[PDB]
């Protein structure tokens, strides 16, 4: 993850650097939306499910 | 000169050999031919479909072997299967499911006997699992670019045919290259066949194993899920105990995406469960 | 506009014309060849990939390292192409010093006369009189008047003026290109009837270097390899004798090693002879006496004497240049130089 | 209307950016990108193929790369050289009037007055090659502005174009030799010449391919280059005899003399009063060039403008003068 | 469900305009082997897009979404700073020359940061500190105008050196060219400290 533009809707950068912008999922609170996260999208729908310590 | 407004019907037999054909739609470019009966204008159905053998070609006019095709088709012919091929379909992973220079060039000369030449690309690959929606596709006469594309009726249909909505393969490609509708069909046989062998499919042999395994598991099991249902019960409690707090100064606005409402609920259908096989151990017990 | 308006007319076809030469693999070159069928090719991209040959070109127009059109979607070459620009750019056919700027080597003129004036005009006479021609003569040592005798051995010919090579072209950024270039210019060679080639500076690809020691030995592997020729000639120009690895390999083909180090008294009148061509020298001036006025006067050092000489002629804003008008510019240009060298 | 409005499939949503390489007459060109994907498709309308210039960025697809058109794009090009014709002529300048004659009458015989030219039969298409200790162009420009009279320019000051970006080569160098192929009755004047003396391992070899793309060796008498250094201990020994081959001339000490004259014509267009003395300011120098005399002299001519005055007295053109006596020791 | 074709799309890209193009095609700098030029959508104007800044662009369609981002120092003081506390309405009615600044010079013991958090912690107010890097926080006091600017970290022949510090000394002079220039809100009071040469 980068950084967070608005409200359920932000940018995440993938693996081989490039920077993807993907609407989040409505049922993640606000909670994953640090900055500096391990986030986790899917293969092929790109929708982030939960977050890694 | 004359068009109408043809449909494709769809059993569940091109369905699973589809899917059969889809769990054996490796990378390497696969082919297959589609059987059925012409009896009218705007209609078409499907009945038999089969496999054809992988080559280092792929998909092409050369793979497809007269005598093979032919022989199959008579001892399709010999058995119970009086029907003539209605058209070929083939798996496309990756690039997408359009058609390349080569399938139209097949295309062009395989639709040289039938006038209709139902085209059909499968790909499993990449689609989910929760939709398995699957599209027809059709060849345009290229002397029709003076006139209108589709001068097709009913145009009722083609919000359905909406539902393939990607902004480059439909009408980024949909130059000389147009789709068609798709439907299905039913009888009572495939529903209660299919319906019940499914029923049985999430179902027991007996019906009556593995429900006292369940029952006596609430015993057993269960507590560890109960206790820790509880942990997660106190582990909200113990901000519903903060929750009072903030409710009694704001009492304007909702920022916390957590209804804490809900899950409870589940927790308690969960919970249930031990009500419900209660009686059931009744029943045991009893008779 | 108006230029896409015809072709933008003549655009419909490019529709029905756009399924064939559609063909595109990057233009992948190839490595070499084990067997007929299979082709090993490599890729820009670091990626080795092997396909056979198609119908529409034929095995024998395949060459080591050539860059073909090639199929993405067949993989097969569909279609080859005749396509660095120093090569192109070395190319020189301009007149020039002709044969009256011997530099006063009776001897030596005619070591280096019988090489490059007799084989071409007697080809029978020197090979039923003997067993070949000879090979060549080799020029080095002291620079003075160098190039000259080049020059006049390019204007020497009585055909066509033949390409001369630098050696200070093979220094360059993205090494490995003088195998090419070698090749290509020996091709070349061989397409333009036997014809002569100079190679001048041997210096600057000769005595890390191992990337020179690749152009330089292979460029001996070309000399003593004799499928380019093997008789037409061998010249070398250097300053140094510092080269050793072609000392050593000239041995093999190379031969009659010579000198050329400053005229002699009738020898500049001559190179004055050849400059009556030059800026206008009037008739009142003596060709002799400039000559003997100045000793060691080199051809290229009274070729400064005129150069320097023609642009005080020209600074003096006269109609034509006379000995009395110059004479502080050749003295000047050979005593004030003379001075500290 | 509808045929123009036709290829917009090909520039639409499928539409890249790519660098092409080289124009083919087989009307196929090859063009790449950051891998360098070579593909050739036969060319189309709303292109040139004659003024591209090739190696530069051009629009690609993401289809099968039919060019659909070109997009140009260097304003470097454009501080070049200068397309005006100033009035300092070579009669404004005292005292070299022999070093100025020597390249007036140098550069200024070939393609001019040709009786003393192509009658010789000599023709050295290399032209002088000049320095000057103060140069910061009042001196070199001072020289070279005796051809900007009545002729075309062309100016190069600074090695920097080539230190500024990447090593991408000879290439501007090869643009300047159309421009002036383009251009022939032109002078070409290389200023700031600090190469060498400014990776550091590929300006060596721009230098001498700069050296070899200079000397001419394809095109005849077509340009004469007059190049212009600072000092002439930075080049090289082998940037000579390719090189300056024709003549070369020194410039002498601007210590008292030179300043004066150099102060005569910077004071010469202005008034100034009558008590404002001369040897203070031509001895209050130290090995000056013009720029900062005529920093003075504009912030001079301001300065007394502020009071709607023409007039320079001595005690503003002083207190003007502290800028030169700070400046040089700053 | 109806967002999972868009889910399906392989998620989008992040587009970075660098150059408005006239002809309604504007040049997008994207990931390396991108620079796609492309139209944007329709239901978004192309004069909004502001070039050099990064936008939301989608991989296949390549549309534009929208834009992305001491009793005696007291009693002395109390004029300076404890003058704005209780009335800083009535400035405009004031007419008796308020002063801008003051200074401070000597051994910085105390009177530096608890003198000035003090009393500025008496009037309640936000208390900004210094702590090229000199200009930005500068335009930070032009945008929160209200507080108290202390000098903390400068109090430590012309040449560049003098230059560069000249930047800072012409920051100052457009001080009293702001302060004493025109007074664009009440409340504005600074104070200075310099123990050395300068
Ligand atoms: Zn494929």
């Amino acid at each position: 993850f980068l950084e967070a533009v608005d409200q359920n809707t932000a940018i995440v950068g993938s693996t081989t650097g490039s920077n993807y912008y993907v609407r989040i999922l409505s049922t993640i609170d606000r909670e994953l939306l640090k900055p500096n996260a391990s986030v986790a999208l899917h293969k092929h729908s790109n929708a982030l499910v939960d977050v890694l310590p | 000169a004359v068009d109408t407004a043809e449909q494709v019907y769809i059993s569940s037999l091109a369905l699973l050999k589809m899917l059969k054909h889809g769990r054996a739609g490796v990378p390497m470019e696969v082919m297959g031919l589609m059987l059925g009966e012409f009896v009218d204008d705007y209609t078409v159905r499907v009945i038999d479909v089969f496999a054809m053998p992988q080559s280092g070609t792929g998909v092409s006019v050369e793979a497809v072997d007269p005598v093979f095709q032919a022989k199959m088709l008579d001892m399709l012919k010999q058995t119970g299967r009086p029907e003539m091929v209605v058209g070929w379909y083939h798996s496309h992973p990756g690039f997408g499911c359009w058609l390349s220079g080569v399938d139209i060039n097949t295309q062009q000369s395989f639709e040289a006997l039938s006038e209709r030449a139902v085209a059909v690309v499968v790909d499993p690959i990449q689609s989910v699992k929760g939709k398995v929606v699957i599209d027809a596709f059709r060849l345009i006469n290229a002397n029709m670019m003076v006139l209108g594309h589709e001068p097709r009726q009913t145009t009722s249909n083609l919000g359905h045919l909406n539902k393939p909505s990607i902004q480059a393969l439909i009408h980024g490609l949909n130059r000389h290259y147009y789709s068609i509708t798709i439907n299905y069909r039913k009888n009572e046989l495939e529903q209660k066949m299919l319906l019940n062998l499914h029923k049985k499919s999430w179902m027991e042999g007996l019906t009556l194993q593995d429900y006292s395994e369940h029952c006596k598991h609430n015993e057993s099991v269960v507590k560890e899920m109960l206790e820790l249902a509880k942990n997660y019960n106190k582990a909200v409690e113990e901000e519903d105990k903060m929750t009072p707090e903030q409710l009694a100064i704001k009492n304007v606005g909702k920022q916390d995406p957590k209804r804490h409402l809900e899950e409870h609920v589940d927790v308690l259908m969960t919970s249930n469960i031990v009500q419900c096989l209660a009686a059931m151990l009744d029943t045991v017990v009893f008779k | 506009a108006p230029p896409a308006l015809w072709d933008l007319a003549a655009d419909k076809q490019t529709l029905q014309s756009e399924q064939p030469l559609q063909v595109a693999r990057c233009t992948k070159i190839i490595n070499a060849d084990s067997e007929d069928p299979k082709y090993i090719i490599n890729v820009k991209q670091f990626a080795k990939f092997v396909v056979d040959l198609s119908d529409q070109v034929a095995p024998t127009d395949i060459e080591e390292g050539m860059r073909v059109g090639v199929d993405r979607n067949k993989y097969q070459i569909h279609i080859p192409l005749p396509p660095p620009t120093v090569t192109m750019m070395q190319v020189e056919e301009k007149p020039d010093v002709t044969y009256s700027d011997v530099g006063g080597c009776k001897e030596q003129i005619e070591k280096l006369r019988e090489v490059v004036e007799t084989p071409l005009l007697h080809p029978e006479r020197f090979v039923n009189l003997g067993i070949e021609p000879p090979k060549g003569v080799l020029l080095f040592g002291p620079p003075g008047t160098g190039k000259t005798l080049c020059a006049r051995a390019v204007a020497n010919r009585t055909d066509a003026c033949f390409i001369r090579v630098i050696g200070s072209e093979l220094v360059q950024k993205y090494v490995g290109e003088g195998a090419r270039m070698v090749r290509e210019l020996f091709e070349m060679a061989r397409t333009k009837k036997a014809c002569l080639i100079f190679f001048d500076e041997i210096d600057a690809i000769g005595g890390g270097d191992n990337e020179v020691q690749r152009t330089m030995l292979e460029l001996i592997n070309q000399l003593d390899g004799f499928d380019p020729r093997g008789n037409i000639k061998v010249l070398m120009a250097t300053n140094r004798p510092d080269t050793l690895d072609p000392a050593l390999m000239r041995p093999g083909r190379l031969d009659r090693k010579i000198e050329f180090s400053l005229p002699d008294l009738e020898g500049r009148t001559h190179i004055f002879k050849i400059h009556a061509r030059s800026m206008s020298v009037e008739r009142d001036i003596r060709f002799e006496l400039l000559a003997r006025l100045c000793p060691n006067s080199t051809g290229a050092e009274i070729r400064s004497v005129c150069t320097e000489a023609g642009m005080f002629a020209i600074r003096a804003r006269r109609k034509i240049a006379t000995e009395k008008d110059f004479l502080e510019a050749v003295n000047k240009v050979i005593k004030s130089y003379a001075k500290f060298s | 209307e509808e045929e123009r409005s036709k290829v917009d499939d090909l520039r639409g949503t499928p539409m890249s950016v790519g660098t092409l390489e080289e124009i083919i007459d087989d009307n196929h060109a090859i063009v790449s990108t950051s891998v360098g994907s070579e593909h050739y498709v036969s060319i189309l309308s709303f292109v040139d193929k004659d003024l591209l210039e090739p190696g530069c960025s051009v629009l690609l697809n993401h289809k099968v790369h039919a060019v659909i058109g070109v997009l140009m794009d260097d304003p470097l090009v454009t501080v070049m050289k200068v397309e005006k014709a100033p009035q300092e002529t070579y009669a404004d300048i005292g005292g070299l009037d022999n070093q100025i004659q020597e390249i007036k009458e140098s550069v200024e015989l070939p393609l001019t007055h040709p009786e003393y030219y192509e009658e010789m039969g000599i023709k050295p298409p290399k032209g002088v090659i000049l320095y000057g200790p103060p140069g910061t162009g009042k001196t070199l420009l001072a020289k070279a502005v005796a051809n900007q009279t009545s002729a075309t320019f062309l100016r190069v000051v600074g090695s920097e174009l080539i230190q500024k970006y990447l090593g991408d080569g000879p290439k501007l160098v090869r643009e300047l030799f159309r421009v002036a192929e383009e251009h022939a009755p032109s002078i070409v004047f290389i200023d700031e010449i600090d190469a060498i003396g400014t990776g550091e391992r590929e300006i060596q070899r721009t230098m001498l391919e700069l050296l070899n793309q200079l000397d001419g060796f394809d095109s005849r008498g077509d340009v004469k280059v007059i190049m212009a250094t600072n000092r002439i201990e930075t080049l090289d020994p082998a940037l000579i005899r390719p090189g300056r081959i024709d003549r070369k001339i020194e410039f002498p000490l601007p210590d008292e003399k030179t300043k004066k004259r150099i102060f005569q014509i910077h004071t010469s267009r202005m008034t100034l009063a009558d008590d404002v003395t001369l040897d203070d300011l031509i001895m209050a120098k130290d090995d000056l060039s013009g720029a900062d005399i005529k920093a003075i002299c504009t912030e001079a001519g301001l300065m007394a403008l502020r009071e709607r005055r023409m007039k320079v007295t001595n005690e503003d053109f002083k207190k003007s003068k502290e800028n030169v006596l700070y400046k040089k020791q700053e | 469900r109806e967002e999972l074709q868009l889910l399906q799309e392989q998620g989008s890209y992040v587009g970075e305009v660098v150059r408005a193009m006239d002809k309604k095609k504007v040049l997008v700098k994207v990931h390396p082997e991108g620079k796609f030029v492309v139209d944007v959508d329709k239901n978004i104007d192309i004069n909004d897009v502001t070039p050099n800044c990064r936008v939301a662009l989608r991989n296949d369609s390549y549309t534009l979404h929208k834009i992305l981002p001491l009793d005696k120092q007291i009693k002395e003081i109390k004029e300076v700073i404890e003058l704005p506390v209780k009335h800083p309405e009535l400035f405009e009615a004031l007419g008796i020359a308020q002063p801008k600044g003051v200074l401070l010079y000597g051994p910085p013991g105390t009177g530096k940061t608890l003198l000035a958090r003090a009393v500025a912690h008496h009037t309640d107010c936000t208390f900004i500190r210094v702590s090229r890097m000199v200009r930005e926080l500068f335009v930070m006091a032009r945008e929160h105008a209200p507080s108290i600017i202390f000098m903390d970290e400068i109090d430590s022949r012309l040449e560049g050196g003098s230059g560069g510090d000249s930047e800072v000394q012409r920051t100052m002079l457009e001080l009293l060219n702001q302060l004493d220039g025109f007074e664009a809100t009440k409340n504005i009071k600074v104070i200075m400290a310099t123990n050395r040469i300068d």
